[PDB]
RNA sequence: AAUAG
């Protein structure tokens, strides 16, 4: 229907075109009839009939009149949904500034007219005159004259000059510009200008006015003289329980203004005095103002509540506007809400749902299935059967939900697993049942947990339920690749105990002839599920190429890991199952299945693992007892010799040996040691036992205790919390962070005291409030993160281009942080893998790596390689399928219309709720730095060189001596600068002191070409540099943290790009959140999306202009074609939220955040929404151009290519 | 240095000193010279004079109202009468002098100089003293018109020279006809619009039959009365701003702010000011007190309600709220609707009418309950929607409705759909029916008849017995 | 506001 959205301003003929009726008079409706009164804010003559089909009158009252105006009322015989369509007008008596353009600084009325915004308001609030037309005068247009100045030259000159005040006066102004003409003023001022700032006013200036020529707005439109008025439906005056009367703050607004404006025209009919009239003039402009925006003039008008009333800017702008609160979101029809429970029968794409809100979600399927088959004869028929509740309604809603999958919600939403489709099982009740295996996608517990529920109506919805949003789909996580359906807790717990190995179990040494011989002697007591035994087992593996090889042999395991092998699907060793199997072990058994077998597999296995687990997990009898918690014995000595040596160092301080801080710190030593020492023996006490063989000796077996096993398996526990149950619980810090000397030396099992447990709600209380407010702060980073990535959609396959990223493995110090392998995984090629010191092409260009092209690589030692990425992609607009690489969520290449922007934004916001020289190797030495590589070729250490025992290429053997999480990365993705930002060298030259000028210092460099460039710098400076030295581009000349912006500029892309994905990588790796890094690259390319245009050149474009990087590029290919000079620009690095506000649409910029600047900059701009994005279509209702609808869009572009 | 309008209206405000008694009388004296001025301008005209006499001719035949015609009289129908009748023998002296002994003879301007005399000596209302004020400010203004007109046209010196006595006289067409400079030869040819102009210009003059200098004395005359007197009355408005605040400080927090009452307050001042009386010895605050009160307490009844209210009901609203707050303080329990029905001589359903059509509209932004970020607008209903279950049973009743039509014959099936309206614009009444083939309103009536039979009978009614 | 996740 409509392919744009335009903004600009609004003409009094554009405003008067849109009333259908002038409103006279501040009347709402009448108090005894409640009907609305002729010219009111509700008239019927204007804004259309109360009832549908009638008049005011009652004498046309039949759709057998529609269209025909009564000649007693005026009122139109039509519908009544017209009363929220048909706007109105008031012909205000005198102009009105609007609000908008007059303090939403910068102002647009005084950067126009080149006028302070204090005269402006000086002239506004009747204090001061102003010249409209000079005449022959020594007066000059704008300047301001006081009353007794005006009065002075109005003796002296008479009716030479016009000399006005208020808003009449800035319209004449307005209207009397010459715009082309003060556009040629302005650029040849500015081609004769050396002054930065000066060129920076004008060169706002100067856009500001081209602007208003290319749009065909005119300036005096920012002056108001017809008044809209918003229909009344939207401003609702409605009857409540018992007469009262609810009604909107915008009729108390336009009441104030009618009111005010009336009162001014009978002023001027009375011919008061000027006086007067000024005051009136001055309560009009403050009632519109109020009408427009409330409080932005000054004090904001209450109603009788006395609170600010809501005006239409607070009807359109914030977190409760009409954009968040009704656009992005909605409250919407054929959903429910219920507790949820646990099915541990289900299976992996089922969900038990409650008949009873099955049968309301459900309820015009079950109408139409009893209408078809003749049970009910009309709707009504059907609705009375539905509210009886009869049996065959029962069988239809079965045979309604039979294949209809049910889509399933929890709150918060961090990521798209957060709303899963399932296939609907029907249950007595009133709780959903749950998947186990889903809940780690859902961060769902059964501790009183809610679950929204949604049905899908039509048949592309229910495919897209079934194919994409089906759990089975959905068992990689999006951020990393890793399984996201691996058992947990019981699951684990129950494989951990059938796997255990017990010695002299009964049944030890016999022979079994395969896993159902194990599960008969089990079932008949002959065997124990942990007694070693010797399995006939028939093993097939499949290969990578695909070959199938079966071998039967006896192998040495237990009762247990046959009878789980029993379940393994054919394709896998059996050296997976025998071993004890703890959450990790399951983990490898689920992708070695998924990466070997595919996903049905996959999911078979997984349903028959959790069903096992469970049986063997009830069928253990784990269970935890007061006598599980072994203290040890070692615990009272280690805390007596503790308490005796921290009363030696008292004495020691009372001997003045040592200050009192020593004393602070060698005592908290003292009692961490001693914590680490009674946590040693704790754990060596549990995790051990001795029991009798067959020979009769004595042997040492892992330990079967309760608590061991839960926190060895990996189901729940950790060391710590066991050193808490059984141990100590250690020291503790006070509110401030300082750590107290004395520590708590009991645990839960003993029991604290009072003080033990104050101290120990100090830091309870701290971390419960750091929970509560890290969630809104990462809600808001996720929140800025979202709305800057996405418009970011796979829109091609290849963008042909030969740039890249070159990748490493990542060394910082002695080891490996992370494999080449680790970061190569899904990545495309982009320069030719020559094996080393060999020119054999390896891996060729354009190549996926997967698992088997990464064990190439791993095999022969390569170190550096170049890869595709979506920073250095070429594509006009989003990015293509080979510089994203893998869909980590689906294992290939990524699909052409795959929102890739908001799956970064979730990836990366969703853990923000858990954030808060001696040679090591054998190799060679190689200097660039310090390079330690290896033999096979690969560097291994890579260590700093401050300004050695071996040169370049001298052999080293190993034991040589060659001699703050959440905010921070919200700090890194705004691209802050820093405190104390690192001085880096500017330009590639001889470095040079300076005339240390008093207040701080200078420096000079000397350029190649004898240039002379200047540097400022402050007096406290540990500068690095020295005179005589060709310091190159970007080395650091004071110390301290690099500012991105720096990098950028005096390094490139890449280097921002590697320092961006770094540090936000280190802070996400020291909590142990696995992020891949195609996601901040994602966000890194939309943070550098700007550049400012240095050579203005022939293109349409001005020097110190920031314009889109994609237009520069269209343009200079383009004038490249025409062969002319191209322009030449700078890239900016800008923040996620400048970069969400300054994108090309004004929907989603408005939709964001400030809204009140960017509806006002578009507004005088004149832009134009092409709605590309997916808030835009998300906004209007259509299909967004991503996924499904992706194709959809690309036909409309065809259409308007044709 | 200030954004309150409040404090730039005091800021402006008090730059004007206070009046005292001798002032007051003195700007009061002024407006009256400007009034008696611009009395005297109206007096000078030929058709002034009649109209007041005509007026008075049916008043004293007891046939018109006599506040219309006159308001007071100044002193130095009993006596209206007299006055009257001398005003009536004096404007016959008067019109008997006009002409015939000469306009320059001494009778002419002796007997207008005293009829000047005696119409000072009158007060008339202000109604019909704007009328007689419009009548020949229009007169004066198509003068002007006309006069720029001519100006534009001919653009000089020439007619500057004869603009004093001959700016309507043909002489002065006769000499610009007469005259051969270079440009005239397009005056010449304009002369004919020019003529078009004087002609309707000589039918004015002679409805005043004062030429041109006469009528431009007596508008400098009456500009001048009214500049004096609008330059009193404003040194009088600015001088008593100061009450007027005084006045409007005591009727805030009422629906209005306090720069409305402000407005309203002054307006009512310069009411005040318009029919102020400095011989009755009182001062102005005595009299302006009352006028501001009652422009303040008449905006409030009109504007401090979203719907509006009367002012009698806003009269008996409030006299409600004082003996309902004096019977609270009597009897110490609040006043059952009885006893204040019995209290105020009203019957208690009136009581209970006034009780609850005194209550302002809730905001729609009230939050509900104990909570903050909720608001009432968002728990109303929209009852004007159709349920989608009404919607599909009105579609099935289409259906089944053709279906059983579709089993009758073509013309009753036409004739009952003409009958109700089916799948038609409008209904019709058995005589258009009739109009179709045969007008025939028995027949009509007897085959709808039978229609509706052959409907009614069960086995063609089950499927419309449904929708009951 | 309070409460649940
Ligand atoms: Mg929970
Ligand atoms: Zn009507
Ligand atoms: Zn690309």
């Amino acid at each position: 229907e409509f392919d744009a959205i335009k903004i600009g301003l609004a003409s009094p003929d554009m405003i008067r075109s849109w009333s259908f009726g002038e409103v006279k008079k501040p009347e709402t409706i009448n108090y005894r009839t409640f009907k609305p009164e002729r010219d009111g804010l509700f008239c019927a003559r204007i804004f259309g009939p109360v009832k549908d089909y009638e008049c005011l009158c009652g004498k046309y009252k039949r759709l057998k009149h529609r269209g025909v105006i009564c000649e007693k009322c005026g009122v139109e015989v039509t519908q009544t949904k017209v009363r929220r369509d048909r706007m109105g007008h008031i012909e205000l008596a005198s102009p009105v500034a609007h609000i908008w353009f007059l303090k939403s600084l910068p102002s647009r009325i005084g950067l126009l007219m080149d006028m302070p915004l204090r005269d402006i308001e000086r002239v506004l609030y009747f204090e001061m005159y102003v010249v409209t037309e000079p005449g022959m005068t020594d007066l000059e247009r704008g300047q301001m004259l006081t009353e007794e100045e005006y009065l002075d030259r109005l003796e002296e000159w008479g009716d030479e000059f016009t000399a006005k005040m208020g808003a009449e006066a800035i319209k004449d102004l307005l209207a009397s510009m010459d715009l082309p003409a003060e556009a040629e003023q302005m650029r040849e001022e500015l081609d004769t200008t050396n002054s930065e700032t000066k060129r920076k006013k004008l060169t706002k200036r100067l856009k500001l006015v081209e602007a208003f020529v290319a749009s065909g707005n005119k300036p005096e439109w920012m002056i108001l003289t017809v008044l809209p008025v918003l229909p009344p439906d939207l401003r609702p005056l409605v009857p409540l329980d018992g007469g009262r009367f609810a009604t909107s703050d915008l009729n108390d607004l336009y009441r104030r203004v009618i009111n005010r404006n009336n009162r001014l025209k009978r002023l001027l009919e009375l011919a008061a005095p000027d006086i007067i009239v000024r005051n009136e003039k001055r309560m009009l402009q403050e009632s519109v103002d109020a009408l427009l925006d409330n409080g932005r003039r000054g004090r904001a008008i209450t109603g009788s509540n006395k609170r600010p009333l809501k005006s239409l800017a607070d009807m359109i702008k914030g977190k409760q506007g009409r954009f968040r609160q009704n656009l992005l979101g909605k409250r919407v029809d054929y959903s429910g809400r219920s507790v949820i429970t646990v099915g541990p029968y289900l299976r992996l794409h089922q969900c038990g749902l409650p008949k009873k809100m099955a049968l309301e979600l459900f309820k015009p399927f079950i109408y139409s299935k009893l209408e078809t088959r003749g049970l009910a004869t009309t709707i009504k028929a059907a609705k009375k059967m539905v509210e009886r509740e009869e049996a065959v309604v029962w069988d239809i809603l079965d045979e309604v939900i039979r294949e209809h999958p049910v889509l399933l919600n929890r709150a918060p939403t961090l990521h798209r697993l957060g709303i899963q489709a399932f296939e609907p099982v029907l249950i007595e009740g009133k709780a959903i049942q749950l998947h186990p295996l889903v809940c780690a996608a859902y961060n769902a517990d059964f501790d009183g947990d809610q679950m929204a529920v949604h049905v899908p109506l039509t048949l592309e919805a229910q495919l897209e339920a079934r194919t994409l949003m089906m759990s089975t789909n959905n068992i990689l996580s999006p951020a990393s690749g890793d399984p996201i359906i691996v058992p947990s807790q019981d699951v684990v717990l129950g494989l951990y105990y059938m796997t255990r190995e017990k010695i002299n179990a009964k049944g030890e040494g016999m022979y079994l002839t395969g896993p159902a011989e194990a599960e008969k002697a089990y079932r008949t007591k002959t065997a124990e599920l942990h007694a070693r035994v010797k399995v006939r087992i028939t093993e097939t593996i499949k290969h990578e190429n695909g070959k199938l090889t079966t071998e039967t042999k006896m192998i040495d395991t237990t009762v247990g890991r046959a009878m789980l092998w029993q379940i393994v699907p054919k394709g896998l060793p059996y050296s997976l199952v025998n071993q004890k199997l703890g959450k990790k072990q399951i983990s490898n058994l689920l992708n070695e299945a998924y990466r070997k077998l595919g996903l049905k597999d996959t999911v078979i296995f997984a349903d028959q693992i959790m069903y096992t687990g469970f049986a063997y997990a009830a069928l253990s009898g784990v269970s935890v007892g007061i006598d599980d918690m072994v203290v040890p014995a070692a615990k009272y000595t280690e805390i007596a010799e503790a308490e005796e040596e921290v009363r030696e160092i008292q004495e020691q301080f009372q001997s003045g040996l040592v200050t009192a801080g020593e004393r602070y710190n060698k005592v908290i030593d003292i009692w961490a040691s001693t914590n680490d020492r009674v946590a040693k023996a704790m754990m060596e006490n549990l995790s051990s036992e001795q029991v009798i063989n067959r020979q009769g000796e004595q042997e040492k077996q892992e330990s079967f205790n309760s608590i061991y096993m839960m926190a060895d398996s990996g189901a729940r526990g950790s060391a710590a919390q066991i050193r808490q149950l059984a141990g100590m619980r250690g020291l503790m810090a006070r509110p401030d962070g300082s750590i107290i000397e004395t520590p708590i030396t009991a645990n839960f099992k003993e029991g604290l005291n009072v003080l033990q447990y104050f101290i120990s709600t100090h830091g309870a209380r701290k971390g419960l409030a750091d929970t509560a407010l890290k969630t809104a702060n990462s809600g808001y980073l996720t929140r800025r993160l979202v709305d800057v990535a996405q418009d970011v959609v796979v829109t091609e396959h290849d963008c042909g281009t030969l740039e890249g990223v070159v990748m490493t493995p990542h060394i910082e110090g002695g080891d490996v942080k992370v494999a080449l392998t680790e970061l190569a995984l899904g990545r495309v090629v982009s320069e030719d893998i020559l094996k080393p010191g060999t020119d054999e092409v390896l891996i060729p260009r354009n190549t996926l790596l997967d698992e088997k092209w990464c064990k190439v690589i791993n095999d022969n030692s390569v170190d550096q390689i170049k890869v595709r990425s979506v920073v250095t992609c070429d594509s006009d607009f989003g990015c293509c399928a080979q510089c994203y690489g893998r869909d980590l969520a689906r294992g290939h290449l990524v699909n052409q219309g795959e929102a890739v922007g908001v799956i970064a934004a979730q990836s990366i916001g969703e853990p923000g709720t858990q954030l808060t020289i001696q040679a090591k190797n054998n190799g060679s030495v190689k200097l660039h730095e310090l390079t330690i590589i290896d033999e096979f070729g690969r560097t291994k250490e890579k260590h700093k060189l401050p300004y050695l025992s071996k040169a370049d290429g001298d052999a080293v053997a190993a034991g040589e001596t060659v001699a703050g999480g959440l905010p921070r990365v919200a700090d890194l993705f705004e691209a802050r600068k820093p405190k104390e930002p690192a001085i880096l060298a500017e330009h590639s030259g001889t470095v040079s002191f300076g005339k240390e000028t008093k207040g701080k210092r200078r420096l000079i460099i000397t350029r190649d070409s004898g240039d002379t460039y200047e540097e400022m710098i402050p007096k406290h400076r540990q500068l690095n540099v020295f005179e005589g030295e060709r310091i190159e581009r970007g080395d650091v000349i004071a110390d301290g943290p690099e500012s991105p912006h720096d990098i950028l500029r005096l390094r490139g892309i890449h280097a921002v790009t590697t320092y961006i994905a770094n540090e936000v990588q280190e802070v996400y790796r020291l909590q142990g959140v696995k992020i891949n890094d195609k996601h901040i690259e994602t966000i890194v390319r939309q943070m550098l999306r700007k550049c400012t245009i240095t050579f203005a050149g022939d293109s349409e474009f001005l020097p110190g202009e920031t314009v889109e990087y994609s237009q520069v590029k269209i343009a200079n290919r383009k004038l490249v074609e025409e062969g002319k000079e191209p322009a030449r620009f700078e890239r900016e690095l800008l923040g996620i939220t400048k970069a969400s506000l300054a994108t090309e649409s004004f929907i989603s910029a408005a939709s964001f955040q400030e809204t009140t600047r960017v509806l006002t900059e578009a507004a005088v701009s004149g832009k134009r929404d092409d709605l590309r994005g997916l808030k835009e279509n998300v906004i209007v209702g259509r299909l967004i151009p991503a996924g499904t609808g992706f194709a959809y869009h690309q036909d409309r572009q065809a259409k308007r290519a044709q | 240095r200030t954004t309150d309008p409040v404090r730039m209206y005091m800021r402006e405000m008090g730059t004007v000193e206070l009046l005292t008694r001798e002032g007051e009388i003195d700007i009061a004296k002024r407006i009256e010279d400007g009034i008696n001025q611009v009395q005297s301008a109206i007096a000078e005209y030929p058709g002034t004079i009649p109209y007041i006499l005509e007026q008075f001719d049916r008043v004293q035949a007891e046939e018109l109202r006599l506040t219309d015609l006159i308001s007071g009289f100044v002193d130095p129908p009993e006596l209206a009468r007299e006055k009257f009748n001398e005003l009536r023998g004096k404007f016959q002296n008067l019109q008997l002098a006009v002409n015939e002994f000469g306009r320059d003879s001494h009778q002419a301007s002796e007997a207008s100089d005293l009829v000047l005399d005696i119409f000072r000596e009158f007060r008339l209302t202000p109604k019909q003293f704007d009328h007689l004020v419009e009548t020949l400010r229009t007169s004066m203004d198509r003068v002007r018109t006309q006069e720029r007109l001519v100006m534009k046209a001919v653009v000089k010196k020439s007619f500057i020279a004869l603009f004093t006595g001959n700016e309507s006289n043909e002489e002065w067409l006769d000499k610009v006809l007469a005259s051969d400079k270079p440009y005239v030869a397009k005056v010449r040819e304009q002369e004919e619009e020019i003529r078009r102009s004087i002609q309707k210009l000589q039918m004015i003059e002679q409805e005043t039959s004062l030429s041109v200098e006469r009528i431009k004395d007596i508008s400098h005359r009456m500009s001048i009365g009214e500049a004096k007197a609008r330059r009193a009355k404003k040194e009088m408005v600015e001088a008593n701003l100061r009450l007027v605040i005084s006045i409007a400080k005591k009727y805030t927090n009422r629906g209005l702010q306090f720069l409305d009452l402000i407005q309203e307050g002054n307006i009512g001042l310069m009411k005040a000011v318009d029919k102020f009386e400095y011989r009755r010895g009182y001062k102005f605050s005595t009299y302006a007190t009352w006028w501001i009160r009652q422009a303040i307490t008449r905006s409030i009844a009109d504007q401090a309600r979203t719907i509006r209210i009367p002012v009698h009901m806003i009269e008996t609203i409030n006299k409600l709220n004082r003996i309902s707050r004096q019977m609270l303080q009597e009897m110490g329990r609040e006043p059952l609707p009885e006893e204040l029905a019995e209290r105020m001589q009203m019957p208690e359903d009136k009581i209970r009418k006034v009780l609850k059509i005194a209550k302002e509209p809730i905001s729609m932004e009230t939050p509900i309950g104990d909570d903050e970020d909720s608001h009432l607008g968002d728990f109303i209903e929209d009852t004007t929607l159709e349920l989608p279950l009404d919607s599909a049973t009105a579609t099935s009743l289409k259906a089944a409705t053709r279906d059983v039509l579709a089993g009758l014959t073509p013309r009753e099936a036409k004739v009952l759909r003409m009958r109700f309206g089916i799948d038609m614009n409008t209904d019709h009444t058995l005589e258009e029916v009739g109009k179709q083939f045969d007008v025939t309103r028995e027949r009509i009536r007897q085959i709808e008849a039978k229609a509706l039979r052959k409907l009614r009978h069960p086995s063609r009614s089950e499927v419309l017995r449904s929708f009951l």
